[PDB]
């Protein structure tokens, strides 16, 4: 029994079937939801009633160095979909020790490209059609 | 060594009848049909009690019947008057019969009842005012009420003060207590056992000393009053032949004490309205012998007081709290131990009892209204839970692995019983300070 | 009679608490900076109370029975640990993790104690030449604790036994009306007058009617 | 008579019956209410009248290292409730010296998960259905 | 603050803490700056890492610092090439407690119900390790599953 | 200024009791609990050409009362049953009462005038039941010192 | 306060079932799924000069039901076919049913009263079909404990 | 919910590595069957007949 140490190199991202590579330093990804889980209606006298949220979309940011070969793929996929109308591709994430994710999603907005004296960065916004994190990889859950 | 009951037991009433229809000391039924199959004669004591219990508005789901060794029955006409076809129902070893006596005097009727000698095994012995029925070793006999004006009485070689320790050992998952024996010694023995085992004792009596003037009396109600027990007694005319304890239980078995509801005006089908006068009612109220007055074309219980003057609902509420806390703590402690995460005796774990106890037993009461909350004076009624720290636990208690002095406090929210008004009629109507006090 | 534990007691007992936990976990030997002795044999740890920080404004005041005041102040004491041989960096780390073990803490840091653990600094491993022949392994860290110090006043002020108040009511019908008011320790305003009679509780009686109306 | 020193290690959190563990450095928790206690209506001439607040919900933040085993439990509880509709669990807090709390509550929103070169952090938002602090543990109140 | 607690079978507790260890590398001759760089890139090669940093291992790589090249005089005749860098790793350390507290075998609770009809009613509650609240009572009969039989009618109504 | 505090005890909205048919209503909405209105003004003014003025006293005092309930409330069931009860049997009236914690009360009889608009969406809705009240004179009885 | 929780199970909007003609509707809009209204109030009040009051029971109970569907939904096709079907053949009626997950139900017959306004733009539009329901008495049957 | 479980390289036997074969990939599902029969208990009466009114 040896407990894991957080390995940043085993955080994987698979988009469309292949594995992404060429991240920028620091945060490789960020996952954020769009809406609150439950909506609470509070009465005059204090009665409380709850409603379940039925919109579970999220957003995932993806930091890539502007020299990465994966910029070309996303740029091609983005323009292709705008013409044909087919926008969805599988998205899967893993954690060395953390919460995974496995759904479908699409490229939401085009990042901002800037050129200077040093290799820059591009932050893509990948929409994910469901944003429930999973304890698959937690060692002991 | 009282083991704890659970929620289902808190509703199950037990009746200690006399019979031999099953070998076991106790059995549970969900309808009178099962008892009929077991060979209980229609109109028999246990059958009447089960029918009454199932006939209530708050009827329980299941009824438990105890066994006390039967010896011989009695069909008593002594002191009766009859001008109608007398009928007696008899079941013999799964064989069901009926008996008929026409019309005349009670002694003649009793003598003519000796005709119950055909198709029998069992024997019948007239004595001029009653017929003694005795079975034979392999035979089983059940004698039940019919259309006649008579009361069935049973005798046994055992005594309650020795039968009950066997029934409780056989099974303990029941709350209410009732018996067929009606002697003062049996009633007092039942009360003393019940008060020691945390069970509610119920009984109905027909003694006229309940009506007797308050100046003095020596009734069972008075004996229990002197001993200061909690048995719930009631005076009824038809108790000795209908066993109306079942009807009393049927009106309070199902409603949970979390509502703080009392027993003051609940209708009880099967009971017969009290007949005495207002002076007799005043007399009875002194002995805590509750009566079933018939008012405004209906029947209504009265005030449900116990032997020692206390109300029934407060006692029942305290017992409900006890059982619920026991069950909740056991459940949580068992779930914690199913995992390898057993609760240890340290200051990092002890507090959780606060939430564990707040959830199941107490919060339901606060929600439903049985527990009073708010502010008074300079005091508040909110329930409080106090738990000790590891530094305060004695070393002997540490060694024994026992936790003591966990304390709880509550306030009960009683109901209303009486109202008085001061109306006034006038032909017309009559200082102006107008300054804020 | 209302006694307490002043600063001197708490401060001195905190060192020994750290000393016992270091000995009981790492298995090394312990020594303080207070007095110097020839260097022991084998691995050992050195304890020092490097620094002490006050918090400005008192958090509690406890009044004696006679009126004396005891004031309580929050502090933070920092201890510098140094391990001198063996695997010193390993030794110090086990001291750090010890504060996360529940049973071990309860021996020396019982609930309600006047000091507690706060945090820890980086553990630096060092090599120091000796006699120009050998490099000795060492390490260093700073452990920060919480504390609370109590001190007792040097006296009290007099009580207010008698109060005299002068009142002047200016009015237009004449010169101002002068009148005084007074207070005394044991003199109630109303003496011991019983006051108005109370509303009696009616006795408990039997009622025939659930709701009765009488004109 | 020895006065307590603030012990950060004796601040306890019990959710659903168990004890939480695996907090991130600095602030373990934060408790905040949602509404003001009293609403004051001020007249033209200066008359003042007050109204009592009958909505007493709060919010409690919970900082957990992203390798904590308790992330899996909250993720499972969150998804379970979204399906069944049972959302409430007991919540209890203690203070070494401070104000306690003991009510029921639910997981309000999913935190933001980010992956980088070092073990990160997740801040859960636990709604609490009442937010009255208690002086139980104060030594002398 | 510890990230995980593992309870032994007997109750002892093992606590896990996250750490970060920094290693100082120095290369002393040849092309030292080239040597250190190849160490840096090695952590990006998948097969090479798997030999020494297998998945599930208790330590991992985090980042690297600047590589500085240096020239150091020796004996006042020659300049020696050198370099230096700091490599930061992740880790997780586990330690075992020194005992356990006693279990809770018996719990006794006192209850007081204040009411207006009389003095407060005192009553106690108790718990024991093996004593079920209901003993072993079978409980109410279950609703039976009907046996599987043939039906002629797809939907039949009978009064 | 503190010499003009219009309420020495804070106005607690939970003290406002409403009883319909003898049972206490519960399960109210978010902002407003009730609203009471009249239909007709109190008197009629008939002014002549040259300025002669004469007044008349009204004899229709009926009003309307709105009752906001969350659509998940249980009391929606009792009102819904009552509508059908009256539509068939023809018994419409039912006692109504209101407690003016620190305001004006009301005590009369009323009936359900219309049923609200039931809507289902992503949030718990609301319902506005109209309880026409036969007579709508507000009562100051809760106020002390009314000479 | 936790002693006044009006719903112990969160209100899930997906439990609200709607069946028209025996097929389950699907493809709803963003905010509101349905709205049910009546046209006429329950009773009529005829008040005399001197205050004599008498009441009458209504006999028109028809209501209107609105059904919001995304204009890309497939169910728009079924309703559009149904309109022409009834316009020519003369069979208009069709059973309608609603399930009040934690509210009031409905079960009656209805017909398509009007067709919505179809609009095309940069966003997926919306349609509000009007299903006139012959009888609009809401049913509390889903609620337990209604004595 | 359907579940998919995949092994790790550490768990693969050396013989399977040599043969270049992956084993013990597992899947799980639940089937949603349809309805076949229905039974009813209609009753016809000339008229219709405890009031607890307390939340269970």
């Amino acid at each position: 029994l040896t407990l894991q140490a957080y390995d940043p190199a085993k955080v994987l991202v698979f988009i469309g079937g292949q594995r992404v590579s060429g991240f920028a330093a620091d945060t490789k990804i960020v996952i954020t939801r769009n809406n609150d889980n439950i909506s609470v209606h509070a009465g005059v006298d204090g009665e409380i009633s709850n409603a379940l949220s039925r919109d579970n979309t999220g957003v995932m940011t993806l930091s890539l160095q502007n020299t990465a070969k994966w910029n070309g793929y996303l740029a091609q996929w983005q323009r292709q979909a705008n013409v044909t109308g087919l926008i969805y591709l599988p998205v899967q994430v893993e954690g060395s020790q953390g919460l995974s994710l496995n759904t479908i999603g699409w490229i939401q907005k085009q990042p901002d490209l800037s050129y200077g004296t040093e290799v820059g960065q591009m932050d893509w916004e990948i929409g994910v059609l469901d944003a429930w994190l999973s304890p698959d990889q937690i060692q002991g859950i | 060594g009282t083991q704890p009951i659970d929620t289902v037991g808190f509703e199950t009433p037990m009746f200690l009848a006399m019979h031999g229809n099953f070998p076991e000391r106790i059995r549970f039924y969900v309808s009178t049909a099962g008892m009929v199959a077991d060979g209980f004669a229609v109109g028999s004591p246990a059958y009447q009690f089960a029918t009454n219990a199932f006939a209530g508005n708050f009827a329980p789901q299941r009824v438990a019947i105890g066994r006390m060794s039967i010896d011989s029955s009695k069909v008593d006409f002594t002191g009766t008057t009859n001008t109608e076809q007398v009928v007696v129902n008899i079941t013999l070893n799964k064989v069901v019969k009926a008996v008929k006596i026409n019309v005349n005097t009670p002694a003649q009727i009793a003598t003519a009842l000796a005709d119950a000698v055909t198709a029998d095994k069992a024997t019948a012995v007239a004595t001029g005012t009653y017929v003694t029925v005795t079975a034979v070793s392999p035979n089983v006999v059940s004698v039940g009420k019919g259309a006649g004006v008579y009361k069935i009485v049973n005798e046994s070689s055992e005594t309650v003060a020795t039968v009950l320790p066997s029934v409780i050992a056989e099974n303990h998952n029941w709350y209410f207590l009732a018996t067929e024996a009606r002697s003062d010694a049996d009633i007092v023995a039942a009360a003393e056992f019940a008060k020691a085992n945390y069970k509610l004792h119920i009984y109905n009596s027909t003694d006229v000393d309940a009506y007797a003037p308050e100046n003095s009396a020596a009734s069972v109600f008075d004996t229990l009053k002197s001993l200061s027990y909690d048995s719930l007694g009631t005076s009824d005319a038809g108790a000795d032949v209908d066993f109306t304890e079942g009807s009393v239980i049927g009106a309070m078995a199902a409603n949970d004490p979390s509502y703080g509801d009392s027993l003051h005006l609940k209708t009880m089908p099967g009971m017969v309205p009290f007949a005495g006068s207002d002076t007799q009612r005043s007399n009875a109220w002194s002995r805590n012998a509750n009566i079933y007055r018939g008012l405004y074309g209906g029947g209504s219980y009265i005030e449900g007081k116990t032997s020692s003057g206390q109300y029934v609902d407060v006692i029942r509420f305290s017992h409900w709290v006890k059982f619920r806390m026991e069950e909740s703590v056991f459940a949580y402690m068992k779930r914690r131990s199913d995992m390898g995460l057993s609760m240890k005796m340290s200051d990092e774990d002890l507090p959780v009892l606060k939430s564990v106890l707040m959830n199941n037993p107490i919060n339901i009461g606060i929600r439903n209204g049985g527990i009073l909350t708010g502010y008074d004076n300079k005091v508040s009624y909110d329930p409080t839970i106090i738990i000790p720290k590891r530094a305060n636990i004695p070393t002997n208690d540490l060694a024994a692995r026992i936790l003591r002095d966990v304390k709880v406090e509550l306030v009960y929210n009683n109901s209303l019983h009486y109202v008085k008004i001061r109306a006034s009629v006038v032909l017309d109507r009559p200082s102006t300070n107008a300054q804020t006090p | 009679p209302l006694d307490f534990t002043n600063s001197d007691v708490v401060m001195g007992a905190l060192t020994k608490a750290v000393g016992r936990l270091c000995l009981d976990v790492t298995g090394y030997d312990v020594v303080e900076a207070d007095e110097t002795i020839p260097k022991p044999e084998g691995p050992y740890i050195l304890v020092d109370l490097s620094l002490l920080t006050p918090l400005d404004w008192a958090t509690n005041e406890v009044v004696d029975e006679d009126g004396v005041v005891h004031t309580a102040h929050n502090y933070t004491a920092s201890y510098t640990l140094t391990a001198y041989r063996g695997k010193p960096h390993w030794a110090l780390s086990r001291v750090h993790q010890a504060f996360g073990l529940p049973f071990l803490r309860e021996k020396y840091f019982p609930t309600g104690s006047p000091y507690a653990y706060s945090s820890t600094s980086n553990i630096a491993r060092m090599r120091v030449p000796l006699n120009q022949q050998m490099f000795e392994n060492r390490a260093r860290t700073i452990v920060t604790f919480n504390a609370t110090f109590v001190e007792k006043d040097l006296g009290t002020f007099e009580d207010i036994e008698h109060i005299i108040i002068g009142i002047d009511v200016d009015n237009p019908s004449g010169p101002p009306i002068g009148i005084g008011a007074d207070y005394d320790k044991g003199v109630k305003p109303g003496g011991d007058d019983p006051g108005l009679p109370p509303k009696p509780n009616p006795p408990i009686v039997y009622h025939d009617a659930i709701a009765q109306v009488c004109m």
